[PDB]
């Protein structure tokens, strides 16, 4: 029940598969490290809001819809998922 | 028992045989389809509401739409859009 | 003693519902008051901006030989729109992946 | 003597299928559990509808497709093929992060 | 006289006077003042106005303001503008 | 025999009007119905605001020997806190000009 | 009563001067036209908008306030001129 | 021989003077004529509230200094000093526009 080092479950060729998506050819040792922190960050604040918008909403479960309202509030605006 | 929740589909799907007689559409892209004409509406409708504010008027009509729209769609949207619109209210008043 | 009920949407002759985008707009609370002529303008603009991106997205189908029309197509016809491509600058469609766009430095040769 | 690419080729022909294909790249039970991981930390007990555990890794995949797009315009503009840390903090920063 | 324009100066100049004695104001920074706290006001009252509609509430609350507070206002200071946010509430439910 | 008319800023102890606030949320058209407690927790939370950044602008006119705050330490003072930074990094100071801040590379050795 | 060339009215020490506020240390000398057509695009943004504010409202005066508001709706909000 | 400063160091007094300075860097009228040709193209014989043309010139002040805010980074990035117009369309494609 206790969760330690999960920012490594993001893998390293799952890291190369992004860039892949993105357009990158060669892509450095030290970037996966750094690209876990800036994703990180990124979910610390997606899910930081995500969590007001629950607790604010008295519910204990992570909705679809708080996720897209909280990438919708940071001009990141997502479709298909009920918005 | 279930409660009825509120899409967009028959519209779209309408229009997309309108457009297209033998083109389908996956269920995805009908979600998609909802959350475009939702955010949309939003935009829209908050800047209508904010020139509604901005001259210190209470009435949404069809000209502060129509400057959001000229507003918010670039180019040749704009245009088109005006002329579907002024179309639609056009029939709207003669009938 | 009552009138047939015939709807807006057929009195401008839009798919799109007029009702329901005036209802929408009166409970979105956006102002006090709304012209009756708003909602019809509003679905006019949102029907043709649908039948113009569903056009879009039925070419690129055909394009890919598909008769059903897939998220990866409305990516496809949404990025290589310039004004779409404004509209749309900074939303994300869901499985639609990225418009195949490899810079040429990135070509061999 | 067995077949072996030059290096490249393999990345392109990568570039070209997840370009062209839309799936998912981050394997879903480990990003399932970073965001559970996360979330933990913030506010105690929480749980996930799945449909938001694919959003957040459908908004996370396209957030880092973003930004690679921009460390790829950032190391072409450095006469470079292969992105540095600075090409990140270089996005980030001009997109204001 | 004229139709009189609100603003914001006396206020901001009673919380300068209170956290500076000695020190003085301009007419151009006092405009600014007004620029942010119209500003502030705006974004704060937008984002809880969006709460209260995804939660389909008629009504916006210290809790809505709060929670917009926390998404908005960034760390320290959102935990302490909570806290002056209590303390103000506490002191005007007890009058 | 009607009371004294008190003032709600005095009675949740602010400077900031309650009154004005809660007026404009009923008049920016924001919800239908408001809260009693949420235009004196606005209140609160610009008159905060606004009481860290006047005490950082006072600081910084102290710090230029001036005692009369100009834009300058108005936009000194949001440049130089990185959280109020980050509240507005996309808006412009009227003749604040820029914070000092020059990249090592552009100085000589 | 017709203008024809005011892109030159922004002149190229104006430009330097801009980049001076802007930390630029070395400008080069294909930047100022660049620049000038950059800034012409930004105002046609602007502008358009402002005037479509003005027409809006059926006045033929452009107000300040049109100017803020066309700022603040492209995320480029400008303080000291609202009210 | 008169005396004479090397290239760059006026350059930095001037930097360290408009950092310090607070005003306008756009001459008013000329400023004034450009915003009236771009009226007229949108709408003959416009007016102009002079606050108005004032707040235009410092919108544009702040979007140009903003501006090269992010070339100026951009072209250190590139490990260069000298601003480029690849850099301007390099900061003005990553900021979104």
């Amino acid at each position: 029940k206790v969760l330690r080092d999960n920012i490594q479950g993001i893998t390293k060729p799952a890291i190369r598969r992004l860039a892949r998506r993105g357009g990158v050819k060669r892509i450095s040792g030290l970037i996966y490290e750094e690209t876990r922190g800036v994703l990180k960050v990124f979910l610390e604040n997606v899910i930081r809001d995500a969590v007001t918008y629950t607790e604010h909403a008295k519910r204990k479960t992570v909705t679809a819809m708080d996720v897209v309202y909280a990438l919708k509030r940071q001009g990141r605006t997502l479709y298909g998922f009920g918005g | 028992k279930r409660s009825r929740k509120e899409s967009y589909s028959v519209y779209v799907y309408k229009v997309l045989k309108q457009v297209h007689p033998d083109t389908g559409i996956s269920s995805k892209a009908m979600g998609i389809m909802n959350s475009f004409v939702n955010d949309i509406f939003e935009r829209i409708a908050g800047e209508a509401s904010r020139l509604a504010h901005y001259n210190k008027r209470s009435t949404i009509t069809s000209r502060e739409i129509q400057t959001a729209v000229r507003l918010l769609l670039p180019g040749e949207l704009a245009k088109h859009a005006v002329s579907e619109g002024t179309k639609a209210v056009t029939k709207y008043t003669s009938a | 003693a009552r009138a047939k009920a015939k709807t807006r949407s057929s009195r401008a002759g839009l798919q799109f519902p007029v009702g329901r985008v005036h209802r929408l707009l009166r409970k979105g609370n956006y102002s006090e008051r709304v012209g009756a002529g708003a909602p019809v303008y509003l679905a006019a603009v949102l029907e043709y901006l649908t039948a113009e991106i569903l056009e879009l997205a039925g070419n690129a189908a055909r394009d890919n030989k598909k008769t059903r029309i897939i998220p990866r197509h409305l990516q496809l016809a949404i990025r290589n729109d310039e004004e779409l491509n404004k509209l749309l600058g900074r939303v994300t469609i869901a499985q639609g992946g990225v418009l195949p766009n490899i810079q040429a430095v990135l070509l061999p040769k | 003597k067995p077949h072996r690419y030059r290096p490249g080729t393999v990345a392109l022909r990568e570039i070209r299928r997840y370009q062209k294909s839309t799936e998912l790249l981050i394997r879903k039970l480990p990003f399932q559990r970073l965001v559970r991981e996360i979330a933990q930390d913030f506010k105690t007990d929480l749980r996930f509808q799945s449909s938001a555990v694919m959003a957040l890794q459908e908004a996370s995949e396209a957030y880092l497709v973003g930004l690679f797009e921009d460390t790829n315009l950032a190391a072409i503009h450095a006469k470079r093929v292969t992105i540095m840390p600075k090409d990140i903090q270089l996005a980030r920063r001009i997109r204001g992060e």
